[PDB]
């Protein structure tokens, strides 16, 4: 009795009791800084709003012609952009008091508009959650760490069940991890806090305890409880002894009474069980929306050689 | 159960057919209990899961229907009357120290639209215009904050909820009859009254109660997490509510002392070793979603814009008629 | 002039003469954008708590 | 009975006097201003010259400083999305200023800081008392 997992390499020699505590192979991740979304909130205003804007914007050219009949080719949209995006660009107003009405509607559309988009954006950027930049053991980061300025360093304790499980599925993984052995759980946490280790791989229950018993409650484990090789604990016993089937009854009776949740007060409870924009350099998407226009301004410059043929 | 009003206890359903020799192995989601494992050998139990509660998600709306009307009761036209009377006041201040155009000034002060007018010559109107612009900034800032307030702004929790622990009529609870939940409840004495409230509403199959929760005839349902967490990921209108009670795993039910009892306890573990079950549940269990109900109201549904665009859709129609009336006035005088 | 840009308004106002006068208004506009975004920030913090 | 603890400091964001992200509140955007002024100059040259930055800053800071619109439409279509970008960065600055201004101690005897003892916490009561 104690912390002792169940596997196949031990079941050949020893007989086992009923599985006892759910566990597996998990991974403790570093305590990284908080991150906002990698783009500005360009999510679906473009589906309805950004396309209705142009088609309700272009319709005023007829009335802009009609007020001069009783200044539209280039000046109309040049006026109609300056007030929708809240700017005092030097723009001549149109003639007459009859032209003054629709701009006074458009200004009220502008004040409704920008206060909407600031509203939705301010709702969006104080409710969005940090996303888990590494996920699963099948990632390229958890494969051979080739293309990474200084590459990933995986920690493990080199004597036990997890080494014998990882040596039978991924040989080159533990062949790389052999340089990164650890001598203890707290030495693994001290090596993770001092930048000496990037990630740690161990059992699920001990890691889920020490996630909840750190003095801070920064980032802990990949995902929420995703374990790789789900197994259990148990109680080892003499092989095919008669005392097996009794404990096999009695443990199930314990499962029948709920006394593990009464024994929870010593067991796995804790503090913080999932209860600054220096990263604002994610704006490169709108910088790509800048430089794409910096391409198109050259493209239109090239098609401004067409009066040479006309 | 004790059947035939005598001293006979038979096993209903599937396990009686295991006991009667109708089969020799049970490969199904069959839980591990103390009462079934009295004389029926199991295996290493496939999985780890627990019991959880299933309820129906609500509507809650977005603020789309406030198309520029969050407070249109008190988004008053009184402020427009204030515009008109301060235009009259600036007119009288400029008169008795640019006359009919004062409202075309003042609206251009309001809407941050540089419509082509002249400043008042007297300073007494200018000092009013200063605090008028300050007031305009105040009301637009208050409108922004009150628009954000609409867009920034609790179900049952376990068996320790007084909606569920202490019974009532306003909540209906049910589980599948003759199942392990009915065993766990009749075994427990502290939940006995709950079970006595459970005896009048139970169902016979899982899909019956799953369809009956969505018809609001049954406010809650109790079953395993490894089915309800899949069902709340496919029929994407319902939700679970967290914690587990009776943590176990579905095991293979075998007849007692069959010679395969050492083989199948190995090969299950082998399938847990070489990554087979992760392919299996990736193929079968976690293959589909709609959306994880984390209750994030910070999202769009700016789908419709009808109530905010209809003001300009009526303006484009009425404007040509007002232009015709204005040029008929220009022709007249 | 100095009230129209601090409270975000395109009031019809003649700019001062010369490019040397153009500097301090361009500082004041950056004081304005810091200012109103501050007061809207503090007010938006205040009315949801 | 109840537990007595010491309140903390926590600060306000006063020390961010127009520097919440002055690492990444870059001067790179001012270099972007300068190179798009050079680009509008070249677009106006080979189709109001030295004054283009006095235009463009007046586009940026919502300050109507007394200039002329570009004559070519190819500079005008750049100015459209430039003003849109200016609106984007000022809206992001407002929201990130609000984020600083919108954003846990022990709870009873059922706290593992107190139920399960340690060295990092010290507990005491008056001797010989009812506690």
């Amino acid at each position: 009795v104690g912390s002792l997992t169940i596997n196949e390499e031990r079941s050949e020699v020893v007989d086992f009791s009923v599985p006892f505590i759910e566990t597996g192979i998990s991974v403790m991740v570093s305590r990284s800084n908080g991150t906002v979304s990698p783009s500005a909130f360009l999510e679906p205003f473009s589906a309805c709003v950004w396309v209705m804007m142009f088609v309700m914007l272009l319709i005023v050219s007829a009335v802009a012609v009609f007020v001069f009949e009783y200044v539209t080719i280039g000046k109309a949209i040049w006026l109609l952009w300056g007030l929708v995006f809240n700017n005092s660009v030097p723009v001549q107003n149109p003639k007459g008091t009859t032209s003054k009405i629709m701009v006074s509607v458009w200004a009220f559309f502008a004040v409704i508009f920008l206060a909407s988009y600031t509203a939705n954006l301010a709702a969006f950027m104080i409710q969005e959650e940090y996303v888990d930049q590494v996920s699963g053991l099948s990632d390229k980061k958890f494969q051979r760490p080739n293309d990474f300025s200084p590459p990933f360093r995986f920690g493990t304790v080199p004597n036990g069940s997890t080494e014998r499980n990882i040596r039978n599925n991924y040989a080159e993984m533990h062949a790389y991890m052999g340089k990164f052995n650890q001598r203890g759980v707290d030495d693994a946490l001290l090596s993770l806090k001092t930048g000496k280790l990037d990630a740690f791989i161990y059992d699920a229950a001990v890691l889920n305890y020490m996630a909840g018993r750190d003095e801070g409650c920064k980032l802990v484990t990949i995902g929420s409880g995703k374990v790789f090789a789900s197994t259990g604990y148990g109680i080892a016993i003499q092989k095919d002894s008669g005392w097996k089937r009794q404990v096999d009854l009695a443990i199930l009776q314990l499962f029948g009474d709920g006394e593990m949740e009464e024994l929870e007060a010593l067991w796995l409870t804790g503090i913080c069980h999932n209860e600054s924009q220096l990263d604002i350099d994610n704006m490169a998407g709108v910088f790509y929306m800048l430089g794409a226009a910096m391409a198109l301004s050259l493209i239109t410059f090239i098609s401004e050689h067409l009066f040479y043929w006309q | 159960e004790r059947v035939q009003n005598s001293n006979k206890k038979e096993w209903n359903g599937m396990m009686g057919e295991l006991l009667s020799g109708q089969a020799d192995m049970i490969v199904a989601p069959l839980t591990i209990n103390n009462e079934r494992a009295q004389y029926i050998e199991f295996s290493k139990p496939f999985k780890y899961q627990g019991l959880t509660i299933l309820v129906k998600k609500e509507i809650p709306r977005s603020t789309l229907d406030s198309f520029m009307q969050p407070f249109q009761s008190t988004l008053w036209l009184l402020v427009g009357l204030s515009v008109h009377v301060v235009a009259v006041m600036l007119y009288l201040l400029d008169r008795f120290s640019t006359l009919s155009s004062a409202m075309w000034f003042s609206w251009g002060v309001l809407l941050n639209s540089g419509i082509g007018e002249g400043a008042p010559r007297s300073f007494s109107a200018r000092i009013l215009g200063m605090v008028w612009a300050g007031f305009a900034m105040i009301i637009v800032a208050s409108y922004t904050a009150n628009l954000a307030a609409f867009l920034v702004l609790e179900r049952i929790t376990g068996i320790n909820d007084p909606r569920l622990r202490n019974p009532s009529d306003k909540f209906i609870y049910a589980t599948v009859k003759q199942s392990s939940v009915d065993i766990y409840f009749r075994r427990q004495v502290e939940l006995s009254t709950m079970y006595r409230h459970m005896e009048k509403h139970n169902y016979e199959s899982a899909a019956e109660a799953i369809q009956a929760v969505r018809d609001n005839k049954l406010h809650a349902f109790i079953w395993d997490s490894a089915v309800l967490e899949f069902e709340a990921s496919q029929k994407c209108d319902l939700v679970t509510t967290g914690e587990l009670f009776f943590r176990s795993g579905f095991g293979i039910g075998m007849r007692k002392d069959s010679p395969w009892k050492q083989q199948v306890s190995l090969s299950i573990l082998k399938s847990h070793e070489n990554g087979f079950m992760e392919d299996l549940d990736k193929t079968w269990v976690r293959y589909q979603e709609c959306d994880s109900r984390s209750n994030a109201p910070a999202t769009l549904t700016c789908e419709n814009m009808a109530g905010v665009f209809m003001l300009v859709a009526g303006g484009i129609v009425a404007g040509i008629f007002l232009i015709f009336i204005e040029i008929a006035y220009k022709s007249r005088a």
